[PDB]
C-alpha cells in the first residue's frame, strides 16, 4: 500500500456511494487516527491491509502497523494550524490560538472550529510543521457551536 | 470495509485564514472517552 508520510481520508463504501468517515496521519510507517472513526477495524491502502497495533477508547486514539509516533505538544502560548480535510473538499490550513479544557486530571489545548464529523482525525500543527494532536473529540457549548480537544498520544 | 486516500503533505502555510476564539472550559471525561461541560 501507499506508506508516504502525510494526511489521508478514511473512506467506506458500506453505505450509499463512497463516504468520508474521518482523516489520519501517516508518519514513520504508522497510521494515526481517532478510535471513533475506525472502531478498531482494519483498513485497506489499495491492495495493502493495515492492522491495528495500539488503541484506547478513553484517549479516543488508535495506531496501525506500529506504536503511536507523534509526541509533539502545544507550547501553551503560540497560534496553531488545523489542517482540516472536510468530506468532498480539498485540504485547507486554518490558523487559530487554542483555548483550554480544564479537567480534574490537568489542562488540555482546545480549538474552537466547527467542521463536519467526517473531518475527525485531521491533524493540528505547530510553526515547525510537527503534529501536536488530532481534531475530532470535544463538546457542544451554550451557543450550539463545537470545540475539539487537541488529543495527543504518548510515544513509547 | 474502510480504505485510505492521500489528501496532502503536513506543512505550516504562512498567510492561512486566521480565525476562531480561545475559550477556557471546565470539562469532565468519562470512561467512554466523551467530554462533558462541568457547571
Ligand atoms: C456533535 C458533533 C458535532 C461536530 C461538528 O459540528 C463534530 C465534529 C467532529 C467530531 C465530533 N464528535 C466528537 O466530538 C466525538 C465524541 C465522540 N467520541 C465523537 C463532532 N460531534
Amino acid at each position: 500500500g501507499e506508506t508516504t508520510d502525510g494526511v489521508y481520508r478514511v473512506m467506506t463504501r458500506r453505505l450509499l456511494g463512497s463516504t468520508q468517515v474521518g482523516v489520519g496521519v501517516m508518519q514513520e510507517g504508522v497510521f494515526h487516527t481517532m478510535w471513533h472513526v475506525t472502531k478498531g477495524a482494519a483498513l485497506r491502502s489499495g491492495e495493502g491491509r493495515l492492522d491495528p497495533y495500539w488503541g484506547d477508547v478513553k484517549q479516543d486514539l488508535v495506531s496501525y502497523c506500529g506504536p503511536w509516533k507523534l509526541d509533539a505538544a502545544w507550547d501553551g502560548l503560540s497560534e496553531v494550524q488545523l489542517l482540516a480535510v472536510p468530506p468532498g473538499e480539498r485540504a485547507k490550513n486554518i490558523q487559530t490560538l487554542p483555548g483550554i479544557f480544564k479537567t480534574k486530571d490537568g489542562d488540555i489545548g482546545a480549538v474552537a472550529l466547527d467542521y463536519p464529523a467526517g473531518t475527525s482525525g485531521s491533524p493540528i500543527l505547530d510553526k515547525c510543521g510537527r503534529v501536536i494532536g488530532l481534531y475530532g473529540n470535544g463538546v457542544v457549548i451554550k451557543n450550539g457551536s463545537y470545540v475539539s480537544a487537541i488529543t495527543q498520544g504518548k510515544r513509547e | 470495509d474502510m480504505y485510505i486516500e492521500r489528501a496532502g503533505d503536513i506543512t505550516w502555510e504562512k498567510d492561512a485564514e486566521v480565525t476562531g476564539n480561545s475559550p477556557r472550559l471546565d470539562v469532565a471525561l468519562d470512561e467512554s472517552g466523551d467530554f462533558s461541560l462541568v457547571e
